[PDB]
DNA sequence: CCCCCCCCCCTTTTTTCGGGGGGGCC
DNA sequence: GGCCCCCCCGGC
DNA sequence: AGGGGGGGGGG
């Protein structure tokens, strides 16, 4: 890095360095710290979403195994590097093989995001991970599990992260708070948490956002308004108004209505059929088939949507849709 | 250790080796009390490689039982050339050898390696070689031998050996024109190395490819004088005599 | 804090054919060629976790007893297996002069051999009917088709089956037993369940359990090892109602951090795999699959697409 | 040195002459036939052919299915007849300059072996002839570079007899062998040309082998001697009884799987018994899957090749054959969609079980049933290249028009063309050979060439064909004309194409 | 020589990046 | 020993 | 499925 830590962006910059700083997974925390603890530790496959600290999580481990030189102990090799037959066969036996230069132990190899490997890496790998198990250990960390061969999934044991709960998320917002003297409302908490979706990346990249929106952050307090106005998100009021339009108002009023809704704050169709399907999911229907052909409608609409198209008729096909659909319901 | 054969230098057994290293690849040795016995042929079953060395050629010779060493030209040649030419070299065999052991030794800077070459399986049994009749015999040293058979190598794939009466000629016709060697007999008090002598019994005509031929000739600087048996209808012959024992190669003539 | 222990899986790894379990007639016959010697060339075909490296491992050191260094070739994907080694190297084992006894051969093992090239196992051939004599010849592979018909032709053939739960079972209560580790039927159901007859994923869930808890039990086990997602999917796919199915995919599926190119490949299979269900709806429903995953791969991987292809499910359904 | 009892049983019990070979016997008596008469062929120059044919071909080419007995009949007719067998196999490199150095210099040469053996023998005229065997011929690999061409060159130039062993020859890489070689197919043995060698081996080995359930073993090993006695040889050693009452899970266990061939994939895809509920339940959608796997490059093609040409027996109650035929035809259409994204930059290979599904499985299971003819290949490839050469000649005529025509190539042939035939063509029909001088002043306002006029002539279609007026034409207005083009020089629009 | 079961075997090439293998120059 | 070039799979 | 081809039985 360059300067100083201050200058990293607020993703980097709080990244995790030990792992009682991972949050919202106890139990793979607790787990892990057991097996390093005591010398039992499997071969390790880390399996979840983006955005959970798997990477961290791996970093955080390696680092209390080792120690503060644990950059020079293990062989991290993520998809940014070549991966191929030639180099499993050559640089990874020889890694797994020959003994620690710096300082006695044992042989960390880390393949992150292994699901962008080859099947005849994976194949390969097979026999150098069941013949150096006594002195090499192999973490792989995956975001989708069917790029894995069985062969690979069969030796290695399963973690899986799941996303951040909303205690975590507080928590974190909370150190974030403190470290950055910064004040949050609790409305602007809870919409950062409901478009969060349980990626941290998000969390800090939105609070960064608001904290650089702010006219002077000493003696200023993020509120939901403010969050929405950085992320551009459509206020629950506004979908609230446009659903009632369309539910219960006429053909006319009903796209006046979302006309001025969008124009209001430059507000995206995707976003608002998106907050439409959330608080419909909610509605407690009489008939089946007029939530299939809200579904289908709402998928077609959103395929087309990214493709691109015109944007005046998709809102009138979106209206169309929600119509028919109730019409149903009689 | 039942077979223990010691060279005063592993230069010998290496010439003796790589003279015949390029037109084999497995060989059979037999070990006797009478000193060592080898047979090799070649892939396509045309040229026979025969050797043998007697007990004068080893300072030291001990054999309490025949034995025997199937081996391979490119194992054997990369071990020597691990060492050096100017080193003792020691073959010991043991009962049962699945492998045998070469010792370089150097006595001056007390330098002792060891080497294990492992045997390998050959069925094929060795072709009882009788003494032919052969028609023509000639004896001309190695030098211009191979000098005349590399030259007609790049004019003809295929080269006919003529022998009459005072008279021997390699016919290389091909596709660069018709060049020929004729060579009659010469007898030279002052070098006696250089004597062409002919011991004409019946007309011989017999055509030899060329890549036999060059092969064969690759052992020119091994010996000093070739002597060249033909017959009617017959392998020819081709003797390298050696110090104690000699190498012979049979190649068999091409029809018509 | 750095002297690894050694896992289970290797150290309880049989060492002699009678502690493998799991496919008796082909165990017994193994042993049988093994005391009788006369070892054929073989192919070992099954699925991953079996026992089909070990058994073939065990047979070999039984046969060769001290020559097991120097009378056995072992080759596996790890190592280069070209047109050129194969044409060099095995042929000089082949062609090697060892000393065994009477009734022993020399042995070839070519693990993971599903991956070889064809022209390394058409260059094989007369390797292997030439030195029949001396060198014998032993593939393990995970699918036999890759294995082409001439090399098939001249070894016998052994396909593993599946290790029924008996066999799973006794090999755990021999583990714990031998490790004194204190367990549950309960426990011990749910990781013989969750394993899917792969002995190998068994012991890890094994290790792991009483590694981080101490105690067996069915909680322990499940806290760590999810259900195999194979079965929510089919769970799913079969709901009576559009609601139960939505709600299984929001709640086992979706909230637990399965990414939705994962939920319908698992779709995809189930779908493939369904015999209750008839040939003509299950091509229906691979369509409506197969769109909604070309749908997925553009881009759009949204909840909405999968709810919207369940709904197109159970209207074809209906 | 080697104990009896420590040998494979199909070393132990190979035949020792050609009388112990099971099956196919009138091939071995036609290759003992020819290696029996190749001298005199040879005193001939290869030019008399006998009444068996066999008297112009100085190589054969054995093929067969696996497991037969190609190698070891060969290998016992060139004992029988004294000649010195030579060897070429796939585990030796066999490529075009390892051969150049190779086999040549022994296909034209007498053998040592041979005659320092045979010295002291009398009347073994052949011991001293080499006989060349090359085995596994289909094995050569990219590791082995030209060595079709250098095999195909030696059965021409062969001065010694040749006899060539595979496994597969209607592969394209066999094209070379079409008309060089003396063929020679080997059938799968039937049940009752190996019980009587079976038995002998039951008996040897004393292990019971019921006699009634010998055939299953033969359809369970599907013709392949090697593979059944190799069975054998397992299941004896530890049950010593082969009766009905394990023959089926015997069968069932060591069951030989072989991909279909493109032809047998079509004809069992568009099979309606599959797709019956009792059916169904036997090959199921994964078995079908499989299936299209088995040639997936080739599958799809056949299917909609083929689909047109069955009488269904799955058609719904009221459905018409018609209807059932437009479904399919929109799958396959699908499919091609599937297909295309599949090749596309993105690479979706993952994509490949669903066009299973779009392209083979589904539309045939809407016209399964019976063959209404023969199941005909996927004449697409033709009309693909065809329509390939025709763009790059209407490229080639659009770009030596260019300087004249504003137009593209589509309105060159869908406009112009006509109105040129107008001028190039009909006055030749008119006034004969005084239509030269137009013709070729068009041709110079055009920059066209007298290749361009055979290319322009030959795109018309429909009942406008010009090939029986070209032809009517009279020879001598050609004549004049081809002499008047070639006497003057012409205008070049494109310099060095 | 001529005819009738019983079955076997053959009817056949085009393809969008990225990775791997294996041959040829040097 | 190193480029450079050509042919061939690619799902479970 | 349609057509060609090889081998055992009848003639
Ligand atoms: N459990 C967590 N606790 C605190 N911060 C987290 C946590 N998870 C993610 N983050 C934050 O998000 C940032 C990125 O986390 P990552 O470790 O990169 O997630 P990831 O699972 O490795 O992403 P993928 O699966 O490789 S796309 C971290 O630097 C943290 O600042
Ligand atoms: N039949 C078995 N009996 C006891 N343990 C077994 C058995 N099979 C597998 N295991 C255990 O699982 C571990 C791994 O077995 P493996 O031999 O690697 O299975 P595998 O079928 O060879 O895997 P693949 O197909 O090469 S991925 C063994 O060391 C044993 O500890
Ligand atoms: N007609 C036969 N009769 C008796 N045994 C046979 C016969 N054909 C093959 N075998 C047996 O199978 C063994 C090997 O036969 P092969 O000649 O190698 O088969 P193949 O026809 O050459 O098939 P490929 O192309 O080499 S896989 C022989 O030693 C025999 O024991
Ligand atoms: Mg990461
Ligand atoms: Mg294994
Ligand atoms: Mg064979």
């Amino acid at each position: 890095e360059k300067r100083s830590k201050e200058n990293l962006p607020w993703v980097e910059k709080y990244r995790p360095e030990t792992l009682d700083e991972v949050y919202g997974q106890n139990e793979v925390i607790t787990t892990v710290r057991k097996f390093v603890d005591e010398g039992k530790l499997p071969h390790l496959l880390f399996y979840g979403p983006p955005g959970t600290g798997k990477t961290s999580t791996i970093v955080a481990l390696a680092r209390e195994i080792y120690g503060k030189n644990y950059s020079n102990m293990v062989l991290e090799l993520n998809a940014s590097d070549d991966r191929g037959i030639d180099v499993v066969r050559n640089q990874i036996k020889d890694f797994a093989s020959t003994r620690q230069i710096f300082s006695k132990g044992f042989k960390l190899i880390i393949l992150d995001e292994a699901d962008a490997m080859t099947n005849a890496a994976q194949n390969a790998l097979r026999r150098v991970i069941e013949r150096y198990t006594k002195n090499t250990r192999f973490c792989v960390l995956a975001n989708y599990a069917h790029k894995l061969t069985p062969a690979l999934l069969s030796r290695c044991t399963r973690f899986r992260f799941q996303p951040l709960p909303q205690e975590a998320i507080e928590r974190r917002i909370a150190n974030v708070l403190v470290h950055e003297k910064l004040k949050l409302s609790p409305n602007a908490e809870k919409a950062l948490i409901e478009l969060s979706n349980g990626d941290m990346r998000r969390v800090l990249n939105v609070l960064q956002s608001c904290k650089a929106t702010l006219d002077n952050p000493d003696e200023d307090e993020i509120s939901d308004d403010v969050i929405y106005e950085c992320c551009g998100a459509p206020r629950p009021s506004d979908l609230k108004a446009v659903l009632k339009s369309i539910l219960e108002d006429d053909w006319g009023t009903a796209h006046y209505t979302l006309n001025k809704v969008r124009s209001a704050k430059g507000l995206a169709l995707i976003d608002l059929i998106e907050g439409i399907v959330k608080i419909l999911e909610d509605y407690e229907l009489q008939n089946e088939e007029t939530r299939v052909h809200l579904l289908t409608k709402l998928a077609d609409i959103e395929y087309s949507i990214s493709k691109g198209g015109n944007d005046q008729i998709q809102g009138s096909a979106v209206i169309g849709a929600i119509k028919a659909s109730f019409e149903n319901e009689t | 250790s039942m077979l223990e054969a010691k060279f005063e230098e592993a230069s010998l057994f290496k010439r003796i080796i790589d003279g015949f290293k390029d037109c084999v690849q497995l060989v059979n040795f037999q070990c006797k009390e009478d000193g060592i016995i080898a047979q090799a042929v070649d892939d396509s079953r045309v040229l026979l490689v025969s050797l043998e060395i007697g007990v004068e050629a080893f300072q030291e010779y001990r054999c309490d039982h025949p034995v025997t060493l199937g081996m391979d030209l490119t194992s054997l040649s990369k071990i020597l050339r691990c060492g050096n030419n100017t080193d003792t070299l020691t073959l010991i065999a043991d009962n049962t050898p699945d492998s045998i052991i070469l010792l370089f030794e150097d006595t001056k800077k007390d330098r002792i390696a060891e080497y294990s070459l492992k045997l390998m399986d050959i069925d094929a049994d060795f072709l009882k070689i009788e003494e032919l009749q052969y028609d023509s015999t000639l004896s001309l040293p190695s030098s211009e031998f191979s000098k005349i058979v590399r030259d007609l190598s790049q004019l003809s794939d295929s080269i006919n050996i003529m022998i009459t009466k005072e008279t021997i000629k390699f016919v290389a016709d091909g596709d660069i024109g018709s060049g020929s060697v004729i060579i009659k007999p010469f007898v030279d008090m002052e070098h006696p190395e250089t004597s062409i002598k002919l011991e004409m019994d019946q007309p011989v005509d017999l055509t030899f490819g060329a890549k036999y031929l060059l092969d064969i000739i690759k052992g020119s600087s091994l010996s000093d004088r070739v002597g060249i048996r033909l017959s009617s209808e017959a392998p020819a012959l081709f003797q390298f005599d050696l110090k104690s024992g000699f190498l012979q190669f049979f190649l068999a003539p091409k029809f018509n | 804090t750095l002297s690894l222990q050694l896992p289970w899986v290797e150290k309880y790894r049989p060492q002699v054919l009678s502690d493998i379990v799991g496919n008796k007639e082909t165990i017994d016959r193994l042993q049988q060629i093994a005391k009788d010697g006369n070892m054929p060339h073989m192919i070992i075909s099954g699925m991953p976790g079996i026992g089909k490296t070990t058994s073939v491992h065990c047979l070999a050191h039984e046969l060769l007893g001290r020559s097991y260094a120097d009378g056995v070739l072992e080759l596996n994907a790890s190592d280069d297996r070209g047109i050129d080694v194969v044409r060099n190297q095995i042929k000089h084992f082949a062609q090697k002069k060892l000393h065994l006894p009477p009734g022993k051969h020399k042995i070839v093992i070519l693990d993971e051999a599903d991956s070889m090239t064809a022209g390394a196992q058409q260059a094989l051939r007369r390797t292997m009917e030439l030195y029949s004599n001396s060198t014998r010849f032993a593939f393990a592979c995970n699918q036999s088709n890759k294995i082409i018909e001439p090399l098939q032709s001249r070894c016998a053939i052994l396909r593993y089956s599946k290790l029924s739960d008996e066999d799973v079972l006794k090999r755990l209560l021999q583990i714990i037993k031998l490790e004194d580790v204190k367990y549950t039927n309960d426990g011990l159901e749910a990781i013989i369940f969750t394993a899917e007859g792969d002995m190998r994923q068994a012991i890890n869930n094994l290790q792991s359990t009483v590694a981080g808890h101490g105690l067996v039990n069915a909680d322990n086990v499940f806290k760590i090892v999810d259900s195999p997602h194979p079965l929510i999917v089919k769970k799913m796919l079969l709901a009576s109602n559009l609601e139960d199915s939505i709600q299984i995919l929001r709640t086992d599926l979706w909230k637990k951090g399965y990414s939705s190119i994962d939920i319908v490949t698992t779709s995809f299979r189930v779908t493939k795999n369904l015999a209750q269900v008839k040939e003509s709806v299950r091509l229906e429903m691979i369509k409506e699959i197969g769109l909604t995953h070309m749908r997925i791969l553009e881009g759009v991987g949204t909840y909405l697409q999968l709810a919207s292809m369940l709904a197109k499910i159970h209207k074809l359904n209906n | 040195v080697v104990r009896e009892e420590d040998k494979l049983w199909t070393v132990k019990y190979a035949p020792t002459n050609l009388q112990q070979v099971c099956g196919n016997k009138g091939s071995v008596m036609k290759l003992k036939n020819w290696l029996a008469n190749w001298e005199n062929s040879k005193k001939n120059s290869f030019k008399h052919a006998g009444k068996d044919g066999s008297g112009v071909f100085r190589a054969a080419m054995l093929y067969g299915p696996p497991g037969i007995g190609k190698t070891t009949a060969a290998h016992l007719v060139a004992q029988e007849l004294g000649y010195d067998i030579l060897e070429q196999n796939a585990s030796d490199v066999r490529s075009k300059t390892l051969l150049n150095a190779g086999v040549k210099n022994a296909l034209d040469n007498m053998s040592v072996v041979g005659y320092f053996k045979h010295n002291e023998e009398a009347q073994n005229l052949n011991g001293k002839h080499f006989v060349i065997i090359m085995d596994e011929v289909d094995g050569m690999s990219g590791g082995d570079r030209g060595g079709v061409g250098q095999l195909a060159q030696f059965c021409r130039k062969t001065s010694t007899p040749l006899i060539l062993i595979c496994n597969e020859r209607n592969l394209p890489k066999m094209r070379p062998f079409d008309r060089v070689c003396l063929d020679i197919q080997f059938r799968r043995p039937d049940a009752n040309s190996i019980k009587s060698r079976l038995m002998t081996i039951a008996i040897r080995e004393k292990f019971k082998l019921d006699p009634n359930v010998i055939d299953r073993l033969i359809q369970t090993t599907r013709g392949d001697i090697r593979q059944v006695i190799n069975l054998l040889s397992t299941i004896s050693t530890t049950t010593k009884t082969i009766n009905h009452e394990n023959i089926n899970e015997i069968s069932k266990a060591w069951e030989k799987n072989i991909a279909l061939k493109p032809f047998d994939i079509a004809h069992k895809m568009l099979d309606g018994q599959i797709y019956s509920d009792i059916g169904s339940r036997n090959f199921t959608l994964n078995d079908k899957i499989a299936l299209y796997f088995d040639d997936f490059d080739f599958t799809p093609l056949m299917i909609q090749e083929n689909y047109l040409s069955t009488r269904p027996s799955v058609l719904k109650p009221g459905q018409s054959h018609l209807e059932a035929v437009a479904e399919a035809a929109n799958c396959i259409s699908l499919g091609d969609i599937v297909e295309k994204k599949i090749r596309s930059s993105e690479q979706l290979w993952s994509l490949l079980p669903l066009h299973a599904v779009l392209s083979s499985v589904y539309p045939a299971s809407k016209v399964a049933g019976h063959m209404a003819g023969r199941i005909n290949f996927t004449a697409w490839l033709g009309q693909n290249s065809k329509s390939a050469k025709y763009y790059r000649l209407l490229q080639e005529i659009h770009y030596h028009t260019r300087l004249g025509t504003s137009t593209d190539k589509i309105g060159l042939r869908l406009d112009y063309l006509p109105t040129f035939r107008k001028r190039l063509l009909d006055p030749f029909l008119k006034q004969g050979a005084d239509a030269i001088s137009s013709v070729i002043e068009v041709m110079d306002d055009y920059y066209l060439t007298k290749e361009d006029w055979d290319s322009i002539m030959e795109f018309f279609v429909g009942p406008d064909v010009t090939t029986a007026i070209i032809k009517k034409i009279p020879a001598t207005v050609k004549s004049g004309f081809t002499r008047k083009y070639n006497s003057m020089t012409h205008p070049v629009a494109i310099y060095r194409t």
